[PDB]
RNA sequence: AAACUGCGAAUGGCUCAUUAAAUCAGUUAUGGUUCCUUUGGUCGCUCGACUUGGAUAACUGUGGUAAUUCU
RNA sequence: GGCGGCGACGACCCAUUCGAACGUCUGCCCUAUCAACUUUCGAUGGUAGUCGCCGUGCCUACCAUGGUGACCACGGGUGACGGGGAAUCAGGGUUCGAUUCCGGAGAGGGAGCCUGAGAAACGGCUACCACAUCCAAGGAAGGCAGCAGGCGCGCAAAUU
RNA sequence: UAAAGUUGCUGCAGUUAAAAAGCUCGUAGUUGGAUCUUGGGAGCGGCCGUCCCCUGCUCGGCGCCGGCCCGAAGCGUUUACUUUGAAAAAAUUAGAGUGUUCAAAGCAGGCCGCCUGGAUACCGCAGCUAGGAAUAAUGGAAUAGGACCGCGGUUCUAUUUUGUUG
């Protein structure tokens, strides 16, 4: 059908190929996924060899990493905000490899304030009412308490993602091929990277 | 040769080529001219239809009538004299008659006496002219 | 200074976002005794088509060349002058075939005249298989 | 094609099966297995062609379905089955036990070994692996996984596997003054003293072999098997012991064995 | 695809000039000399030898 | 016997229309890939029923179309 | 009641085999009454994707203005499938190679796809174009560049 | 196809037979002057002919009282050329063996169970490899950012070293 072929197009010189076989099999194109944000749509894709490839149609959630402290959780993705190939798979909120999506942050800040028991986004002047992680901030033994003292000594974490995590959500980078593995896992923008990202998204917003 | 340069051999080779083009042999074997003017349209022999038996004058100093015959060709439709070669053998060729043609031997060139007469006659109505001459076949009617 | 592009540029293998309290550079040996440069190990660019910064691994055919064009941004036009023996005219013509090969920006100062080795590998684009490994400077040329 | 082929010209069969022109189209193509294509040679060929024990290739597939052969300890019922270097081949039920060792040329021949010999096998590494837990394996040249192998055993070594267990007993390592049996090339089936290892970063590693009457030559390291520590082989060696005589004096000592007996 | 030998040579070569008299002459003293039956059976005793001689000089050209 | 299931039907055979750096040949690469089969590995490595479910074909029996290896 | 020998079949993954695919270097006939060609319907690059079994303008989006050429590019012709080879031949060469081995391509013309490890399969399927077959006129079925064989074409080629 | 030295590389022609541009310049193309290792040390055969020699810097073995003699991996201008080696399907061709009754063929066969064969050569170019260094290209030090020397300093840094842990 759609081909993958190198003879259909003109040489170093400029000189149209005359073609000397048809179309093969394996010389082939399938139509893009062009996955979305939206409840789990997976479809199965055999492929060369009799082996499985899985089209994302629709995907929601994604195993993403926060590369600082090397923790990784399945986190919801809420929007697409930046794609640096085209301008116009934003709008059409299509996930692809490398693309810049806003994300959930909770699973992380759950972490953050269950392994260094430190207040993490939670804006200033409110209370936890439940009293649930107030608990888990506090009431440590002997010996405990002076382990995540000393985690506590050195557990600053950056100025951006502090910001980001008291909005409720991260940028990521999605790492996976969504069209072709199916799952949508990707790492936290952090240092340079983030710091390029936001310019490149506040360039476009204006 | 003309360049004995140890690298001269796209020299030597083009011009070779360029000159082979002056070759008359050559280039009637190598253009399609010869070829698609040729009416048996580069095959040994062709099988006609007679359409008419013409008394051709012989070029001169030997002057004698060569009893010849107009032929259209089955393959082309192109009209040909064809020499009827043995002594009185324009006897065995009727009007609307297969005659398998053949070249006269000079390839596409009149042979000695008859003027523009490139090709000779073979076989008459799927019989041969030597079998029909020697008496040895008779003609099918 | 780099990162030019809508998309972030940086090596893959090295992580550059561990919590602190000069970023560190992914380099290797290119192998067949050609040594990596210094602009290569010490340089702050970032090609992933740079056989010692970058996902390409040099195998088979180790040819040279000169380079001829410059004009392609990343990559180089070199030229292979040969003599083809024609056996009937028992002689040489003088034949050439230039290719296409990408020039690594470790080789910052490189002029036309250089004779450049290059090292087969992948197809990098449509008509490069060729990573520069070494240039020799052109004969004379020392100013 | 737009597939395998499962057909082998009788013209486009290997040289060395010593196949005549004029009987059939086809040739036995070998099943896959253990050898190479052009490398091996069928059991039907080494059946019906080599010892004739058959005359068609209907007799060799009722030989083989009575279950009467047994390639390196194991007994196969495939006509075109790819027995190779250094297999055994042990025809139980007429007691006899035979070595595919390349003689001075490039064929197979027909080496008799005794039942004692016919328990172990010689077989070249082609690579070591480190399985998925730290499991050490080897792969031999006849597609052997044998995991976990003595760690001083690297490729282009040899191992001498026990037929019944399939487990190394000794090895060879790959040193210079080994005996080395030539498996392919233009001196396949010489045997001589490895005098001299060039190595050539990513091209082919060039090997110079000292024969038994000081005839060198050299063979890409591919196509070497180390067969014995030194000077003693650890396999019985067919006649002419790799040594390759010259086609003059080959025709010398044919001419005299004719002459001599009468 | 058939498993023939298609294989086959000729013994013989005719001579260039076929009317020389002094070849017709030496010929036909073989022939009835020799008690041979026709001309094709001389000329390919002389391709025999001409084979031969062929590589006796192939082989005189190399070194001793 | 039939029918289901598995496997083969991508080989073989035929032809030379297309095809002029294409095909092909020698030469390398696959550290850039896929691989039924064969061969040898793996197949209580996971910490959580002494054999389960309900279709369908041959079969039996009613048929339709002028007609099919239709159903 | 527990426990066991010798197999057949099936199976994730690895290796091996049979391959296949895409690349490296080098090599092809005639033609200049073909000298400039290729390029915002990709031309040569770069960046990031999509797709693909993978590598890659393979395909997008955005940049860059490149790439090839008298060492003959580009266009045209070929009574051009390529090679091993064949005929002639002192030494050179010239000509041929549709043809049994290797490799390629096609199944009336293009095109699309199903199944499978492997097909863009045609003794598989779906259309269109061409030609053509049964018909109760509503429809159904087709692919001999397989072996025979028939017609046609021819100078030219065998047994249902 | 040879004959055709009537396509001419081998190898043709061009005053008058067909043929040198009207003349000169000129970029690719092609071809390019001379010049840079020679005299010896040693032995055999009967003054002559072949043979052995005219680069250095980690680990070992003919060893000796850190060095020397020797081997191994590596470093050591670029090619072209030539020589060798590796490798390159068979069939075909050359060609070995062998009384298909001869031969074309075939790959078989031969001995009163045994003994054998199924060789070998060639395979233009291009790629790989190791000798040789004449011939032909090519390179250097000339505002000296020239060597080979040991020295004074600087920046980064394997870590050998302070019973073990800063």
């Amino acid at each position: 059908g759609i081909s993958r072929d190198n003879w259909h197009k003109r040489r170093k010189t400029g000189g149209k190929r005359k073609p000397y076989h048809k179309k093969r099999k394996y010389e082939l194109g399938r139509p893009a996924a062009n996955t979305k944000i939206g409840p789990r749509r997976i479809h199965t894709v055999r492929v060369r060899g009799g082996n499985k490839k899985y089209r994302a149609l629709r995907l929601d959630v994604g195993n993403f990493s926060w590369g600082s402290e090397c923790c990784t959780r399945k986190t919801r993705i809420i929007d697409v905000v930046y794609n640096a190939s085209n301008n116009e798979l934003v709008r059409t909120k299509t996930l692809v490899k490398n693309c810049i999506v806003l994300i959930d942050s909770t699973p992380y800040r759950q972490w953050y304030e269950s392994h260094y028991a430190l207040p993490l986004g939670r804006k200033k002047g409110a209370k936890l009412t439940p009293e649930e992680e107030e608990i888990l901030n506090k009431k440590r033994s002997k010996k405990i308490q002076k382990k995540y003292d000393e985690r506590k000594k050195n557990a600053k974490i950056s100025s951006l993602l502090e910001e980001q995590f008291q909005q409720g959500k991260l940028l990521a980078c999605i790492a996976s091929r969504p069209g072709q593995c199916g799952r949508a896992d990707g790492y936290v923008l952090e240092g340079k990277e983030l710091e390029f990202y936001l310019r490149k998204i506040k360039a476009r917003k204006g | 040769g003309k360049c004995r340069g140890l690298r001269t051999a796209r020299k030597l080779r083009s011009h070779r080529r360029d000159q082979k083009w002056h070759d008359k042999q050559y280039k009637k074997a190598h253009l399609g001219t010869a070829l698609k003017a040729n009416p048996f349209g580069g095959a040994s022999h062709a099988k006609g239809i007679v359409l008419e038996k013409v008394g051709v004058e012989a070029k001169q100093p030997n002057s004698a009538i060569r009893k010849c015959v107009r032929v259209q060709l089955i393959k082309n439709g192109k009209k040909i004299t064809a020499f009827v070669p043995n002594d009185g053998c324009l006897n065995f060729i009727e009007e609307n008659d297969e005659v398998l043609v053949a070249g006269f031997g000079r390839k596409g060139h009149a042979v000695g006496d008859i003027p523009g007469v490139r090709f000779k006659v073979v076989k008459v109505a799927n019989v041969s002219l030597l079998a029909l001459y020697k008496g040895k076949k008779e003609r099918p009617r | 200074d780099i990162q030019t592009e809508r998309a972030y540029q940086k090596q893959p293998t090295i992580f550059q976002n561990k919590k602190r309290v000069k970023l560190p550079r992914y380099y290797k040996n290119i192998g067949l005794g050609f040594k990596t440069p210094k602009e290569a190990i010490e340089g702050t660019y970032i090609d992933k088509k740079c056989p010692f910064t970058g996902n390409v691994s040099i195998r088979g055919r180790i040819l040279s060349g000169v380079v001829t064009k410059m004009k392609m941004q990343r990559t180089i036009v070199i030229r292979r002058d040969y003599l083809h023996y024609i056996r009937k005219y028992n002689r040489f013509e003088k034949r050439h075939k230039n290719m296409s090969v990408h020039l690594s920006p470790c080789f910052r100062d490189v002029q036309i005249g250089d004779i450049v080795t290059v090292g087969e590998c992948r197809p990098l684009s449509k008509t490069v298989r060729f990573n520069v490994l070494k240039v020799t400077k052109a004969a004379g040329t020392k100013k | 094609a737009r597939g395998p082929k499962k057909h082998l010209k009788r013209v486009a069969a290997p040289k060395h099966w010593m196949l005549d022109k004029l009987t059939s189209v086809f040739a036995p193509r070998p099943s896959t297995g253990p050898h190479k294509l052009r490398e091996c040679l069928p059991l039907i060929i080494f059946l019906r062609n080599k010892l004739k024990y058959a005359l068609t290739g209907d007799e060799v597939k009722k030989i083989c379905m009575q279950r009467f052969i047994k390639i390196d300890g194991k007994v196969r019922a495939d006509i075109t089955y790819p027995a190779g270097f250094m297999d055994v081949i042990s025809i139980d039920k007429t007691g006899e036990n035979f070595r595919l060792i390349y003689d001075t040329k490039g064929r197979f021949a027909v080496h008799r070994i005794t039942p004692e010999e016919a328990k172990y096998k010689l077989c070249k590494v082609r690579k070591i692996f480190v399985g998925t837990k730290g499991i050490p394996h080897l792969v031999t040249h006849d597609a052997r996984t044998i995991r976990y192998p003595d760690p001083l055993i690297k490729m282009n070594d040899t191992i001498q596997i026990d037929l019944e267990t399939g487990k190394i007993t000794d090895f060879i390592k790959f040193d210079t003054g080994n005996l080395c049996m030539v498996t392919g090339g233009a001196n396949l089936g010489r045997i001589g003293v490895i005098t001299n290892r060039e190595r050539h970063p990513g091209s082919f590693d060039v090997v110079h072999v000292k024969d038994a009457n000081g005839n060198s030559f050299a063979t890409r390291l591919s196509n070497i098997f180390v067969i014995g520590k030194g000077n003693k082989p650890w396999i019985s060696l067919p006649r002419g012991k790799g040594i390759r005589l010259t086609i003059a004096e080959e025709r010398d000592k044919r001419l005299a064995a004719k002459q001599s007996s009468g | 695809p058939v498993a023939r030998s298609w294989v086959c040579r000729k013994t013989y070569v005719t001579p260039r000039r076929p009317f020389e008299k002094s070849r017709l002459d030496q010929e036909l003293k073989l022939i009835g000399e020799y008690g041979l039956r026709n001309k094709r059976e001389v000329w390919r005793v002389k391709f025999t030898l001409a084979k031969i001689r062929k590589a006796a000089r192939e082989l005189l050209t190399l070194d001793e």
